[PDB]
């Protein structure tokens, strides 16, 4: 289409989240929009302007002046704000919306003191699975997937637990096998 | 009114119920630029000029007339069902060039006053229709929100052959012959 | 080269 | 603003389905779209005033209807398997700004042979994580489902919880060489210690999934999978 | 006479252009039959009711955001951005026009096949101007993005009398001048 963005791209929580958009082929009569989807959801509009600055209570929009380019400006990065950015054009008369690649934004939070270590859950009474907990490592670590068939583990995952202003990062994996163990089921 | 130097109907839009018809159009300075074809979706330039450099997306076109349809059926009620008052239409035929005998030329037939805008405009070379050579503008606007139109037709001009132009209004009693 | 507009027609209040 | 109904949809090759939406409150023109990962987001058509007013490219087997207070449906007949998207409503008061909704899940399938509901189970805490960090990690499990049509929820004495709580974003196959392959979601509630050694505290890990409804045929010997809700739960320990 | 009933509804989105981009005014009219009953004048920022059939629609336009800010922005979008093809199509495009002279006693000076619509037409009789018997048409549109204008002078032609039709035009560097003489 007439924009294009930058496929990926990492932001600190709580800080300010630029995201860049290039249009050099836009008309003066097209505006641009911003939309975001979070994954399982639908668009979610989140502003738009023709020219030089518009801002609401979501986000802020920069066309630069010869509007060949944008910025949507996030002010305060949350974990809520992982989503996949759209910047798109539109003429505003009545027609459909085209959408690109977009930016797909990844809120990553700073763990302050990390204390990365490995735990195995209580089995159910029910299932024949020993789960292990990979927990409170620093938002750098890499979770890869299980090498083995009967080996399952889950992405890294944040919680916040948000009475207490405290975030960790986790991740789980799980077998049946008969000799698995939680030392060094991760990697 | 609006002093100005230069005057542009971007969107010149138009639905009525006879039909039901509609028309969409561009002018500039009282000239039209292009219409859409409603039925074909298909902008239709009118000089080569404008064919060369300019762009329109004819969906523009159907997507205003549709909200006319709806505003029409909107301020029918509000008026309670007021309908348009039929005006008396103005005729004139003229040629576009001093008319010598053996050169081709065109003549014009200019329908003034055009109200509502449902009108037959078709000539006659004797006292038998022409088909060849005839065609005809859209109906352009007016600053009292009447319309008129203008019919051409190409001929070869001869010594025998007196035309007529037959216009058909809801605004008159009998077709209007104007002769030329 | 690019596509110009017209004039939007604003939705009359019947629903 | 935007609602649509349904939620989530299983078909078979053949069959038709009749997706409706609901646009926001005093708008007039209702779009809708079909979202896939492999050709992103496509046009079907818009309609105003009860009349279709912007068409798309897709095959007279997709129609759509608006009626009189703006609400709209769309049909799609004879369904194939490529039909397996998202597909979108999206309402705007004339020809301004659209705002989506949460659209319809649709799954078309050669036959419904390979649907499961999943298994849920909870995992209490590690008495070490209590020790060493005073708080408690509860991981719950749904795993051998199909599709991924599912919806995880932790409720602690009686209320839905959002706090301190993480569920994987995307379910992960339980065997990825294949095409059929159930699918596993993960989830972790995180309390307090003290909160968790208390016994009065109870905590359930729900899964809404939806699978057949009362219509569907089943010749299967196993228990049809219709639209059900598995859960697990736990006492606090002290 | 037996004429259907009909009911027409219009919809005008003009562009009112002064020393070139300098000045712009935009002002939409919303017409039932031929009445107009609400219009967006830029010049105000809101829609107004021009008829009591009205109120209604300009109450309703001017209390949806989406509505004014699209209204009011396309004195940008529609009014100015358009404007800068005109310069470069509609307002550069010259027809020379075409002057003829035709006995009609009454003698007829055509200039027809013009664009823009300036012209300036006088008539001499033995290079000295005449004016108390000058008739001209207004300016007659043909329709097809050219102009005609036909004046006509009332003669009583002597011998040796140089009747001369001087037209000017913007496409013109020099007046076109013909002649005519009696037989
Ligand atoms: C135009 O077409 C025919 C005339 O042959 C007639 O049926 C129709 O009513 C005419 N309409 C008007 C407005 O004269
Ligand atoms: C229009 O043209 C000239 C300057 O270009 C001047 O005589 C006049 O004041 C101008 N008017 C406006 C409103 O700019």
């Amino acid at each position: 289409m007439k924009t294009t963005q930058p496929p990926s791209m990492d932001c600190a929580e709580g800080r300010a989240a630029n995201l860049p958009c290039n249009h050099s082929t836009i008309s003066g009569n097209e505006y641009v929009y911003w939309y975001r989807q979070i994954h399982s959801q639908g668009p979610q509009y989140i502003i738009h302007g023709l020219k030089n600055n518009e801002t609401n209570e979501m986000a802020s929009l920069i066309i630069t002046e010869d509007r060949k380019s944008s910025t949507l400006i996030l002010p305060h990065a949350t974990l809520r704000d992982t989503a996949v950015y759209y910047c798109i054009v539109s003429h505003n008369a009545g027609n459909m919306l085209t959408f690109g690649g977009g930016t797909r934004l990844m809120v990553k939070p700073h763990i302050q003191n990390p204390d990365p270590a490995v735990y195995q859950l209580r089995d159910s009474k029910s299932s024949d699975k020993s789960v292990c907990l990979f927990t409170d490592f620093d938002s750098q670590t890499n979770v890869s997937q299980s090498k083995d068939s009967d080996v399952y583990i889950t992405d890294k995952c944040v919680l916040d637990m948000r009475s207490m202003d405290f975030k960790s990062n986790s991740a789980v994996a799980w077998s049946n096998k008969s000799d698995f163990a939680c030392a060094n089921a991760f990697n | 009114d609006i002093v100005a130097d230069h005057v542009a109907s971007y969107g010149v839009n138009l639905y009525q119920s006879y039909g039901p018809s509609g028309q969409y159009s561009h002018e500039f300075d009282g000239d039209e630029e292009f219409y859409v074809d409603l039925e074909r979706k298909e902008t239709v330039w009118q000089l080569p000029l404008f064919r060369r450099f300019r762009r329109f997306d004819p969906q523009f076109a159907l997507t205003n007339i549709a909200v006319l349809k709806h505003n029409l059926n909107c301020v029918i009620k509000r008026s309670n069902s007021t309908a348009a008052t039929n005006e008396v239409p103005e005729v004139t035929v003229f040629s576009k060039s001093p008319v010598t005998l053996g050169q081709p030329n065109t003549l014009i037939c200019l329908v003034d006053n055009i109200f509502p805008p449902v009108v037959n405009i078709t000539w006659l070379s004797n006292g038998h229709s022409v088909t060849e050579g005839v065609s005809e503008t859209s109906f352009l606007s007016k600053s009292d929100h009447s319309f008129f139109k203008i019919s051409y037709l190409t001929f070869l001009p001869s010594a025998d052959e007196i035309y007529d132009c037959k216009v058909e209004h809801w605004g008159l009693d009998e077709p209007l012959l104007k002769h030329w | 080269g690019q596509v110009e507009l017209g004039g939007g027609s604003s939705p009359e209040t019947c629903i | 603003g935007v609602t649509q109904t349904p939620r989530y949809l299983i078909k078979t090759r053949g069959q038709q389905v009749t997706l409706s939406c609901s646009p926001i409150s005093g708008h007039r023109s209702v779009s809708w779209y079909q979202q896939t990962p492999g050709q992103g987001l496509q046009f079907l058509f818009e309609y105003f005033s009860e009349t279709q007013r912007n068409k798309g490219n897709f095959p007279g087997r997709f129609s759509g209807r608006q009626f009189s207070n703006s609400r709209s449906e769309m049909n799609v007949s004879t369904l194939e398997l490529g039909d397996s998207a998202l597909y979108l409503c999206a309402s705007s008061l004339e020809r301004e700004t659209q705002y989506f909704g949460p659209g319809t899940r649709l799954l078309v399938l050669e036959d419904l042979k390979n649907v499961f509901p999943p298994e849920v189970a909870v995992f209490e805490p590690s008495e070490a994580e209590i020790s060493h960090t005073q708080k408690a990690t509860l991981v719950c499990l749904a795993t051998g489902f199909f599709p991924d049509h599912v919806e995880l929820s932790w409720w602690v004495n009686g209320k839905e919880v959002h706090s301190g709580v993480c569920t994987d974003p995307q379910p992960l196959k339980e065997q990825p060489a294949l095409n059929d392959s159930r699918y596993a979601l993960s989830s972790r509630l995180r309390v307090s210690a003290t909160f968790w050694q208390n016994p009065r505290n109870h905590f359930r890990c729900q899964v809404q999934f939806y699978g057949l409804s009362e219509n569907d045929e089943w010749t299967q010997d196993r228990a049809k999978p219709v639209t059900q809700i598995v859960s697990a739960e736990a006492w606090g320990r002290a | 006479r037996d004429s259907p009933e009909d009911f027409v509804y219009q919809f005008k989105g003009m562009c009112y252009f002064t020393n070139g981009t300098e000045r712009v005014r935009l002002v939409t009219r919303y017409i039932y039959n031929r009445e107009e009953y609400a219009r967006f004048d830029s010049d105000v920022g809101v829609y107004r009711a021009v008829t009591p059939l009205g109120p209604p629609a300009a109450e309703y336009w001017n209390s949806q955001k989406e509505v004014l800010e699209r209204t009011r922005a396309e004195l940008d979008t529609v009014c100015r951005h358009n404007y800068q093809l005109e310069l470069r199509t509609t307002l550069q495009r010259r027809v020379e026009p075409t002057v003829t002279i035709s006995p009609s006693n009454l003698l007829v000076c055509s200039v027809t096949d013009f664009y823009p619509a300036q012209i300036k037409v006088r008539w001499f009789r033995n290079d000295q101007e005449e004016t108390t018997g000058v008739v001209s048409t207004p300016l007659i549109r043909n329709g097809d993005w050219t102009f005609q204008i036909l004046v006509m002078l009332e003669m009583t032609p002597q011998r040796g009398d140089v009747y001369t039709c001087h037209v000017e035009h913007p496409s013109l560097q020099n007046p076109i001048i013909v002649e005519w003489r009696a037989q």
